[PDB]
């Protein structure tokens, strides 16, 4: 990708977060599980909803186009229609066709940026607390619940709550 | 303890293609492109078309004899010309400016078909019992049923004039024809004069026929011709025929209403109770997609024709479910 | 000690649209689109347009009386036609060619009104004091400025044949009529012969005219007609009339001009002193903006029409001052 | 945005910083102030303003183009022209406003990446001599004066000269 | 010990243009705008071009002695035209449908020329030997190779209806003309009518033509004019001419075949031994790339003509070698 | 850049590597070298000639299109078969630069994603095994010999095989 992470540094998905586009897997005593970002794939889904909106409304409605007929002595303005309706037919073909292939290549990008914002995100929020074990992975130096947990995955993680234990287990 | 970043994938086989790559697969898109009709001739908002059946254009508005007869005043949102149509201008001649007719019948959504000149009233110490076996029905030989064949009455052809005011608040199409003979012995025996002539006039149209007669090539076993005319007499305006001979007279005229979004488009399909916002000729189509690869002739509001065969956009991750 | 990183802010109240989001607003941003104009008919670099006034193409050029009369010599860089044009064809008739002679008067920059056949020179033996009520000026009778109605003098009409040498330097247009009387006794009334033509020849026209008698409605209180018709003598050539009846002869000529970027419009504005290299039926426009929403009629260096409401392109960033 | 630096870990703008898009906010004991990056913002004045240019000069000018008339019996010809003119106007209102909303797409989503990579040019050079305290903000581990803020906003920090004071801080 | 991370660089002196920024020198890049042809006339697809030499459309299909006579049977993938075709329409006159003819032409692929009326057996009682100064060749008074001036023979113009029945198959188009004295001394001492008249009919072509005298401007020494007209005979039709006077019957018709890709050109080139599949009228292309600034005007198979001086597209990374 | 890679924190290029867009250049012991990157540069060579090859084809083949004749009483109809035919070649025009311009931005970033994304998996391999000396290079805190720059390029470095050495070094 774009930015790296679809595909990248995060090799494959997940079929078990079925809530969202964007998310979270857990492991602690608790046990595991995943947890599908809200923020990030509510706002995705806003932004592409427009975008699919904004290609279909700038297509306006077709309305009542037929063909014409011409005698055997108008043989020019029988061409010239022809030409018309076949050059207007070449432009509309060529700008659907590349207007679809830039914007998927622009949502694929969009997609790898939601991603990567996510898990820097989380990082810098975590800090030291936690080593990055690759695979998008952190693991912690501490022990981290479910309500640890959660306050990770909405933005209002303690790092001097568990920054002791967190410098104890980093030796 | 641990904690993932990760994204979505489901057992999604769709595939999109981009500028950079081909044929990825994704989880969640959406088709921009309609290629599904349902092959029926539906009613356009409310409106049935006008079927022609076995005539054209030309055999409908002249009265082609081998054509079921219409309803006295009908409305439509589109007409429909069979691909067959075998019963046009069945005696053989030239329709002038029959394209600009159908063009001009193209934005009309309504005829009210009227006795512009009663048979049996309008053309007396002439006869008005010509017919034709290039016209034929039943096979017995017929003439058109808008126009009224004027020949000599007991061996004269007094020169006639006869006139027609729009009172219909509405325009009127008025058809009618110049006869040519291949010789002149026909010209006297069917007319009684050898320079004879044909005036149209009303407040915008002025013209005037005169008959060339030399021996034609058979078409349909015929060796003279039959030139078909037209115009637009507006409201309140008035029509005037003038002539001594060769005179194909109007019968009955089209009193026309004007209207938006119709077309003449050719079509096997047949009709069906059915209705729908858009017309092709293979069958109607019932979408929002702005795209349609379906048909370029289209009747209504439809989405925009185009040569593609996919126009899929995506609107979820590439898919990797591994 | 510490330091950060951040980025702009201000008071701005621009929105933009962008692909994934709408109204965005931005700390700077460029309008695109143009959508205002002066209201008022200005110069187009330098050169005043041509306006009409009362009169329309046909009126001018035909040369009716209840028209204003221009300058002998006229340059423009555009004409004008108000949406009210009351004064133009003022003798009932078809005017032949009129569309093809407007586009052709669409490239002229010049033209000089001189007199190509002298009235009291040209048409020995022939009446030349032929009005009409059709075409009146202060409520008397009266005719073209541009064209003379030639008529019998003490019962006869003599052949006439004159000619006339374009040594102009221009093209020169020439424009004529052919009247066409109800009746006949009208017919010897004003030309003493019923079996009249008229014939106009130049090296490459060549037009012969019959006359076409029959009782029409009335238009104008007019039961004839009179049929316009008009030409463009190269420099060089010779065009010749030649008549024995229902010729309205040309009495003055138009020496025109090749121009570039010239066009007739229809609009209801005055004319200010004012220049402008953009003119559109509602006004003036003064923008190097690439677009502009105001009419698709335009004259000059304009920007491109399109049917949006807004053109804005971001420049700066996503305003956020909170 | 799309680099998740605009309206993301770096919340809001500054109204203070009216010299430049681009800039830095500095404390110390000698006090606090705005300063705007000005290559930065000098390079993306160039780029913005030539796309503007681009965007104002592939559209030529428009000359002289009227209607035209046509009489009773060239209904088809009238009807070609209105199509044509039609088909033209379609075409072109769909371009303008396609490509002003991909221009405008892509002019945040380069805003956004000028601000995130002058963040990661500032990181790079303060390396561990300083903590990132959020919010795109560095705490420095030493003592940091006017002249030592001009050096990180021009990039010429010292880091060998405040490795030791901030490795003393740091601990 | 290090490691670096970098990208390539090279002495690529490459230059395209981004929307941010113009001029960037690139290590790899694409031409995507084709500008080079070998300035020659080639063949298309295999068949060589019909080269009239010094005559244009007209000249050639009328029969001007003053072009080098063709061979019998020709086919050809487009037809080329000289700027300076100085031989065409010898004696003066309007060719009627001369455009449509041309666009007719226009997809023709082959022609085989054939005597369709004999000119020692199709008109008894006439004199066949009728020639102007106006189409001269080798100094000497000549006419059309495909044209038969019939005048009177022993001072008598019998009435002459002749007739070919088309039995070759494929199109026949048949060119005739119709001869205008300047007086009807003239018009008596040629053809001893003076209400003279001819008539061309097929199934689906009819005209009559009338002799029209008037004294006319001189045009290459004649005050007299002849307008050609033309018409398509399809399989199996007859066409009949009959005529008392006036009459430039057919010689020579054409049986013409349809083709695709046709055109007709005008090119200042020469011939060529070499074969391409793109033809301009500067010369021919030799390429695969999507665009051309070489000409607008193009036969074959070519890229999109356009007006950019330069479409190149990067492929490679910022040229940084420093 | 886009991802301030290319002329970024990266100045320049090297033209001492012919094999691909991207690679490395390595120092230790047994002496120095280039060596390109197949994987990334294979894949950026695909995505690239997908692109170019999609320009080429979405532009069909220009079949026989010529001038017509007009007498001297069609003047409007020559002038609006002149007007169909410039409407035309204004699209064509307009379409072929403007994509071109945009593809060509999109290439740019395209690879200077890809150098951002080498040099981001090869950092996030490394660790604290090494440091970040700047311009794209990375000092190991440990001998590293031809064997271990192989595991580096190819991304199978082995981190605790390696990191008891790294840290004494690091102290
Ligand atoms: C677009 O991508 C899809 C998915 O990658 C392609 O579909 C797949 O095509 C491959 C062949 O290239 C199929 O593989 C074969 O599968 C059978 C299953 O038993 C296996 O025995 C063979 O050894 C081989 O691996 C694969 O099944 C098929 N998958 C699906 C879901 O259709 C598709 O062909 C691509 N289209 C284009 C035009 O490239
Ligand atoms: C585009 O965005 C602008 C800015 O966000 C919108 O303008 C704002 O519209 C909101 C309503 O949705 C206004 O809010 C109201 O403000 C009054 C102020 O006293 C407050 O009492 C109400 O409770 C409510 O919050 C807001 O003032 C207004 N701001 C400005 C600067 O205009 C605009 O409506 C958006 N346009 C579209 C089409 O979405
Ligand atoms: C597009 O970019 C290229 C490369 O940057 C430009 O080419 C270069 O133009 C400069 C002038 O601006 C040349 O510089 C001069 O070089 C001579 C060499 O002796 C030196 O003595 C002068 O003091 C000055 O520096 C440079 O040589 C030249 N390089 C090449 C490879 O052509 C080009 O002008 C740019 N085009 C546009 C339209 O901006
Ligand atoms: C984010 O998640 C945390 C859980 O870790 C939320 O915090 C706790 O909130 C509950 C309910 O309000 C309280 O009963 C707990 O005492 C809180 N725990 C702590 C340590 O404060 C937090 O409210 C969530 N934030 C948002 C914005 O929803
Ligand atoms: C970046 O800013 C630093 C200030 O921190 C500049 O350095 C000093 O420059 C002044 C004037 O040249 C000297 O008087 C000081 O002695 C310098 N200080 C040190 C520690 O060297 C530096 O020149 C600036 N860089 C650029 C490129 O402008
Ligand atoms: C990546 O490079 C390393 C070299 O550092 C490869 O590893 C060695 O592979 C060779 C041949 O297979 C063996 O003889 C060595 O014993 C291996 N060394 C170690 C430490 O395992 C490795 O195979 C390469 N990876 C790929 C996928 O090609
Ligand atoms: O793709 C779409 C979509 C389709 C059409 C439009 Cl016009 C817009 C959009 Cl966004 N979605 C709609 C909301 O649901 C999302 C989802 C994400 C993850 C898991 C399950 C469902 C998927
Ligand atoms: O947006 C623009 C702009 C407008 C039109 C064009 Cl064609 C190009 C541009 Cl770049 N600017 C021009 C320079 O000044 C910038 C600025 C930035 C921050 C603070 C104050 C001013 C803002
Ligand atoms: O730019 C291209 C290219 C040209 C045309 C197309 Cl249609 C596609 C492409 Cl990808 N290349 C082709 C493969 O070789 C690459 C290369 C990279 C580094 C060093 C040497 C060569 C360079
Ligand atoms: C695919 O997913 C859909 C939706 O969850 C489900 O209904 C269907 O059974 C699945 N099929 C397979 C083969 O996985
Ligand atoms: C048309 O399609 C819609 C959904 O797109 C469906 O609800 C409707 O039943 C279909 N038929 C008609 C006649 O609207
Ligand atoms: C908005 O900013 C402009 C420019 O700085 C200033 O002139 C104006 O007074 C400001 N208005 C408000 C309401 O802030
Ligand atoms: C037109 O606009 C410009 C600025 O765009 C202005 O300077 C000028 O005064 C205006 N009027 C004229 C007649 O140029
Ligand atoms: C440029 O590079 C090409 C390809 O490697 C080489 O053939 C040529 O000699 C080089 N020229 C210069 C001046 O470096
Ligand atoms: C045309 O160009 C190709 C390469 O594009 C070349 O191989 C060929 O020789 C050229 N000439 C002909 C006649 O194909």
């Amino acid at each position: 990708g774009l930015f790296g992470a679809i595909a990248g540094f995060i090799e494959g998905g997940w079929t078990g977060m079925i809530d969202g586009w964007y998310g979270y897997h857990h492991q602690n005593e608790q046990g595991s599980g995943y947890a599908a970002d809200q923020k990030s794939t509510q706002n995705a889904i806003n932004g592409i909803t427009n975008k699919v909106n904004t290609v279909i409304e700038k297509m306006n409605i077709q309305f009542t186009a037929v063909g014409k007929e011409f005698n055997k002595l108008e043989k020019r303005m029988e061409n010239l229609n022809k030409k018309v309706d076949d050059g207007f037919l070449d432009i509309w073909t060529y700008n659907a066709e590349l207007l679809v292939l830039l914007e998927n290549e622009r949502t694929l990008d969009f997609h790898d940026s939601n991603v990567k914002n996510l898990y820097e995100k989380v990082k810098s929020q975590l800090k030291n607390n936690a080593k990055e074990i690759g695979n998008g992975c952190f693991e912690f130096y501490h022990k981290c619940d479910n309500e640890c947990m959660e306050s990770v995955r909405n933005g209002t993680y303690d790092y001097p709550k568990y920054s002791e234990e967190s410098k104890l287990n980093r030796e | 303890d641990t904690i993932c970043i990760g994204y979505h994938a489901n057992n999604s086989t769709d595939t999109v293609d981009t500028v950079l790559e081909k044929n990825v697969t994704v989880t969640h898109s959406v088709n921009l492109l309609e290629d599904s009709h349902n092959g029926k001739l539906c009613r356009l908002k409310g409106i049935a078309p006008l079927q022609l059946g076995k005539c054209n254009i030309a055999g409908w508005l002249l009265g082609n004899p081998e054509c079921d007869p219409l309803l006295p005043v009908r409305s439509w949102s589109y007409i429909v010309e069979t691909p067959n149509s075998e019963n046009g201008i069945c005696y053989p001649g030239d329709f002038i400016d029959y394209e600009e007719l159908r063009e001009q019948l193209s934005s009309v959504s309504s005829f009210e078909r009227f006795e512009i000149f009663p048979k049996e009233s309008s053309w007396p110490n002439h006869n008005t019992n010509g017919v034709t076996a290039a016209c034929s029905h039943e096979g017995k030989s017929s003439f058109y049923r808008n126009l009224l064949w004027l020949t000599e009455k007991e061996g004269s052809y007094p020169k006639l004039k006869n006139s027609y005011v729009n009172k219909k608040g509405k325009e009127v199409l008025v058809l009618w024809g110049i006869h040519h003979p291949p010789n002149s012995k026909e010209q006297q025996n069917l007319y009684q004069n050898e320079n004879a002539y044909v005036s149209v006039v009303t407040s915008n149209y002025n013209r005037r026929f005169t008959p060339e007669i030399a021996e034609r090539p058979k078409v349909r076993d015929q060796a003279g011709r039959m030139n078909y005319y037209w115009t637009l007499l507006k409201p309140g305006d008035t029509i005037i025929f003038e002539a001594n001979g060769n005179l194909i007279a109007p019968m009955y005229a089209f009193a026309l209403s004007r209207g938006f979004g119709s077309g003449i488009i050719t079509s096997n399909a047949s009709m069906h109770e059915c209705n729908t916002k858009c017309q092709t000729p293979l069958g109607a189509i019932n979408s929002s997609l702005p795209y349609q690869n379906i048909h370029p002739v289209t009747i209504g509001e439809c989405p925009k024709y185009v040569r593609s065969a996919k126009l899929r956009m995506v609107t979820g991750l590439r898919n990797i479910p591994s």
